[PDB]
């Protein structure tokens, strides 16, 4: 029931073949699974939790400057002092003052002063190290058994029950067992690791709205710094991108305490997760998890109810969503047990053959004695279809369209390929659940490349992806040869599509 | 602040949207015109420079824009 | 262990057969060894102390001119005797001082002045020399097998050393020996007489912190001698190498002593190897020391114990070193005391295939009751997989991952194989046991031009053999006649590598 | 005086720091750097009287510079 | 390191014989001979690189002490 | 008579101006200048004082360690902090060393590490600077004429005497004057701002020795310093070019205080001045002065003297004194009042005819009764000739031989005019003459072909020059035409003159 437009459910056609559910949930959209020998199940990546963290660095966007304090000396000696030259509380710079007769020096011009700042600080960013081990996922998943609208919602009270399940793999305990009954159980092999590489993500706190930021660009920007340090008085370092010391004409040294760059570092902050902390553990999204299930362990309950008889009813009209799936959601007589609801949406009428799909897979009254409107699902085939839900005597029949033809659906289902592959790189031959030649090949092949390709391209923003992209195009079928030239439009077709392709 | 390095360069992708896609891509824009809707002379000056190059009738071509993509953002 | 980290750390691996595997090891970290049945072992040259050893010469870096005396003849009215100008401990010059009447002589010329300083040293560096034998060898063997998670550095016990025992390789006893708790005994046949050179090297003592100095250059400091040690007061040859005075057409003979030369000698010892010569024995840290394992009396232990069942609750999470292994500390609860625990590297699904190598040969819990620590340091495939811990279903699996690249391995054997080489000319080519003759080469081929490249650039300094080596790899990119080009090229730009591998 | 010796020269090659070995590799630059600043003159200097019977495109250099390599110390 | 160089750039010229004078005449030059003495396969090595540039009769002559004097101050 | 006899005492006979001619007078010994009436004197910069003198720096050449300390820091936690970084009176050095299990947390890997010794100096080394002001300059003035027993030296009351006279002479005060009742007096001017460079020459200390100093080589020296002053502990820079932080073939990374710098610095200064001090004032010597002595207000104190009677008895055998002058010590044992020692040179004495030209112009002898005795000059011609005294059936006549060349002594104010040439360097061309032509251009010529000469060899120590000036001489001997194989042939082997006119 859950994956039910979520904008980007995939639906994980199963295999006659050992249970190889090889799914790369994802920390966004959805993917669900249908085989014959089980019910049928979907998981939505919801919380992806980080336990401890390491404070690497501390940084001040706001530093407040205080003491002005200045020392001269002219060329009848070499520098200045000044008291605070000896303390790391503040900060100081020396330089030349045209010192002649105004201060009554024999010798004339060549003097050097010294101002300094003692160096306080307002609100400093907090980023921090979090090691790949100890943080932690919680894919939930449900099942299209007699679900009604109890989709999404209320997720607690669903969790101690039957077909929504929360199992949570830790990069220490990879291969939680789901065990959802009146089904079975669930599989997970699980890679706590091949995540976002938390390696390289420091997890900043910016005044209480943390991004997951990447290492690099977390060191690259200066201003003050303090860390790995126990604050007491915190020992900066650097602090020069903060007290601005320019000296007024040539006799005067003054010192402002440059702008707090707070927002400056919003601007900076141009990557691209955001964090959510509770202060405990890092909770955030945005992310993602390859694993495997253990289709063997869950059992089609329906099978062995006989139908239901009596009458039906679409409390909810039928409503198609995200391209071509649609949900009815209907009701019973009202004096039953758990017995299947038979639905065969056909071609036609009389010769009712039932021609296209039943997501929902085993549909099936709870044992009650009420009208339970169970919500199900069912895959009409392109064109013209008519889900009907009954006995035979009276067929709560409905006419339905679905316009997608097979072709269209090709092209637009190469696309939610297109950019999961794009978004997960090479990850992208894991969907992929077996062990096929390809399957496998292309997870190798399309690796010298995610490895490569990336390497030399791996920092430009979209904007400057393009102008690479569009510069290759031209260095394309526009030179002396075909051949060198061709691999130029063409890896020059990547960059191009690249940027376009992660917005649409 | 002096340099402040962008953490676009290096961003992550995933299905998430980034800290702030939007109002992304229209700053480059805004910038690499709101400053030759300025110092707009540097145009037909810079595309002189572009001209005294390899010429090809489709070299020129880059060159021009090498130039006037580069004037706008320091670099 | 011992060796769970160290940057240093080399691994032979030879199941030659050959019942040894030819390994050099110095101060530089350390070698694991493993091979059929045997028990992977750490052997680690720890210490390398010189016992008895005597001065050679010593030098004084801190003069001090006692007293001046001195007379001067006036022009040929004879000459200026002092009478310490014949015992030894003065030092005098003869120069000649310009006179007459006013100068107190009945004539006009170049009366001689002799000016006497009584010469006396304050702190002096004496060089005491060691010869090959004096030399005693520390080396630490510890055996993976089964131990302590952080038990894994104490080293205190090598009376309970099941398998940390330590040798203790004399030059008098090449051959050595092991004690284990149920494992073979060890024999290391070495050459401790013949290990890092000795005869060209001695021990600077000077304000109490030495280091190991060449021959050739101790022997051209220009300083006062003193042959022998000290009789008290002795004789210095070179009294006048720090005395210094110059008295220029006056009769002011100006005897400076010069200062210390502390500074004059660390300075000039930019190449001297610290060392510690503590109460008695002098001690050098950072040596090199060629050996040979004699494996058969090593043959694995609690082979005959049963593959224990219970589950392994992870004390700590499974790290890697520099060398792709992994740390795998697990806990035993309560079941019976010695049995081996097996693992796997589960390469994805579920326990089926067995993955990379273990480089703990056997795991073995000695541990009669409840929980222990053991730590297996495994190789994990160049990819991902897990550990398996324990047996099939009560098997708790920890995901891991391994990154780099197949041949990126082929990028350390070849750049560790360029420090074990350039650290130790040819003497280097003995980490792996003679595999025939073979070895004739990577052990001869070298003593062929490196004992004539001693000669030719043996003296150089970085900056040095750049300037002469990048001049050469020009010059190969400019012979105008000849095979020139090849070993131009060649022998430039290996120079400059040499330098620019080990310590820079 | 002079205490000609320089062991760091007769380097011993071990897994250790060849005792004031940190600011070895350097030292010997930046006192080509603290001579030529405070002698700018010579600059010009052996730019000719090595261009002058350099007998060379290159070689020019080899000499400019290995001459730039002896003002500095022998001297 | 610790270089504490070269005063003996400049050399207040006057009347009294500068400090440790009577010395740094050859001084200079001795630090250049217990060098050599140590290690004179820098011969084959040295004359060598001679002959392989410009190979003008008076070029190794100048083009091998050119390096034989830098070998050392290098060392 | 001051300067009978010093290695370069010269003189200028030639006084050729309306009472205006210059010298040189430097610390090198003196110059006698007589014009073709005037009383002949001796001149000589007998001293020179800076008095004042700020400190511009405070080198330590002397440090002293305490307080290691250290602190660590897991691969994971960041940087390594340890509070005396905020200390500034403590020196360290953060760099990873390595850890893990056995060490720390266990996650493995080269985590960070700092460790910090405290700091302080045994022995400093101010540099006192010198400002072209505070340098009075002294000089004394000896006659000839009345003057006996070399009472020359002895210098005493040498203000009462009229025979002496002391000249101090400020650069805000140079027109001096000497007060020679008798004689006359003396008109003397100066250059108390263009003597020795005072501009670029500090003043530094270590222990006691003084030296001068030229500012570069001042201001480039790596040892801690401390500028202008202070007290408390002189907050020192590079704190650390004095301290070494060892790198332990692993885990530890400890400090190694470099020992004292004395004699590194004491033997770095070869190439400086030696300088004494005197209770504040900076006493030195080896500077050079110059000047424009008028010979007006000079007198022969007597020209009304009747001649001295009869004794011509000289208690001296004649000597000689270099350069050709022969020096003679008459007494008038019989003799009375002050009259003119009837002193005259003699090449026959068969009938007087003098060819000597004694310089001592006008001896005479005062308060001369008996036991009165005096000296005197004397230029003796080439070959043979009697000294002697006018009148006399006692009329001493002591035989006189001139030993050389004629034309031979010439050759020597060829290398002797270099001297003064080589040194001086450009100021040596006012030495005694008014000039006009090749006397005012002398120097137009010099100070351009010397400030050029200058800027492409200044730094040139004197092993540089010869070396870079004999395989110059060489491109002279090469190519062709003249305008670059003369230039390179001159400047190649007068740079070598330069070499020759130092030492000798
Ligand atoms: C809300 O949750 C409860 C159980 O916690 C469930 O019985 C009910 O059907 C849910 N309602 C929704 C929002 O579907
Ligand atoms: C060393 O061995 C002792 C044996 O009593 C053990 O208790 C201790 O933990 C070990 N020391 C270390 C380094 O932990
Ligand atoms: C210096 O000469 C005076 C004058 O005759 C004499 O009285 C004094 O003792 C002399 N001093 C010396 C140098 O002995």
């Amino acid at each position: 029931i859950r994956c039910i437009g979520v904008s980007n459910r995939d639906f994980v056609e199963g295999m006659s073949g050992g249970t190889w559910v090889d799914v790369v949930l994802e920390h966004g959209g959805c993917v669900t699974v249908m085989a014959q020998d089980k019910p049928t199940v979907d998981i939505e990546l919801v919380t992806t939790t980080v336990s401890n963290m390491a404070e690497v660095r501390s940084y001040c966007y706001e530093a407040s400057i205080s003491d002005m304090a200045s020392d001269s000396r002219c060329p009848t000696q070499g520098e200045a002092y000044l008291d605070k030259q000896s303390d790391t509380q503040y900060v100081c710079k020396r330089t030349l003052v045209d010192r002649g007769w105004g201060n009554g020096c024999g010798l004339f011009g060549k003097g050097s002063l010294v101002t300094c700042a003692k160096f306080a600080c307002s609100k400093k960013m907090t980023g921090k190290s979090i090691q790949p081990e100890n943080l932690e996922y919680r894919i939930m998943l449900s099942v299209h058994g007699s679900q009604h609208s109890g989709m999404i919602v209320n997720d607690t009270g669903h969790e101690t029950d039957e077909n929504r399940a929360k199992v949570e793999i830790t990069p220490n305990s990879p291969r939680a067992e789901a065990t959802l009954g009146g089904f079975g159980s669930l599989g997970l092999d699980c890679e706590p690791r091949t995540g976002l590489d938390f390696s390289d993500l420091y997890y900043l706190t910016m005044n209480n709205k943390h991004w997951l930021v990447h290492k690099e660009w977390f060191h690259d920007i200066p201003l003050p710094w303090h860390a790995g340090a126990d604050t007491g008085t915190p020992h900066w370092n650097n602090k020069e991108a903060l007290v601005e010391f320019k000296d007024a004409h040539a006799k005067r040294q003054t010192v402002v305490v440059l702008g707090s760059q707070e927002g400056a570092v919003h601007t900076a902050l141009a990557g691209a997760l955001e964090a959510e902390m509770d202060g405990a553990k890092g909770r955030l999204s945005s992310g993602h998890l390859k694993c495997r299930l253990k289709m063997d362990k869950l059992r089609l309950k329906g099978v062995s109810y006989s139908l239901c008889t009596a009458a039906f009813t679409f409390t909810k009209i039928p409503a198609e969503t995200l391209h071509g799936t649609v949900t009815v959601e209907v009701q019973y007589a009202g004096t039953d047990g758990p017995c299947k609801v038979p639905a065969q949406m056909a071609v036609d009428m009389q010769t009712l053959t039932p021609v296209g799909r039943l997501i929902t897979a085993n549909p099936v009254i709870t044992e009650s004695t009420e009208n339970s409107k169970m919500m199900l699902e069912l895959d009409p085939p392109f064109g013209d279809s008519y889900i009907v839900i009954g006995v035979g005597e009276k067929k709560i029949t409905h006419h339905w369209h679905r316009s997608g033809s097979t072709i269209g659906k090709a092209f637009e289902a190469t696309v939610r390929g297109a950019k999961r592959m794009a978004v997960l790189g090479d990850t992208a031959w894991d969907f992929g659940s077996v062990g096929g030649a390809l399957n496998s090949l292309g997870k190798g092949i399309h690796q010298i490349f995610g490895a490569a390709f990336k390497s030399l391209f791996g920092g430009m923003s979209w904007f400057s992806q393009i102008l690479i992209g569009t510069l290759l195009m031209w260095l394309g079928l526009n030179t002396k040869n075909g051949s060198i030239s061709l691999m130029c439009l063409a890896l020059g077709g990547v960059l191009i599509f690249l940027s376009t392709a992660v917005s649409a | 602040a002096v340099t402040l390095p962008s953490h676009s360069t290096r961003k992550l992708q995933t299905r998430s949207q980034t800290w702030l896609e939007s109002r992304e891509y229209t700053k480059h824009l805004i910038r690499v015109e709101n400053w030759i809707f300025r110092n707009p002379g540097f145009a037909l000056a810079a595309a002189a420079i572009a001209w005294l190059l390899g010429s090809s009738t489709s070299q020129k071509v880059i060159y021009l824009v090498m130039i006037l993509l580069i004037a706008p953002a320091y670099s």
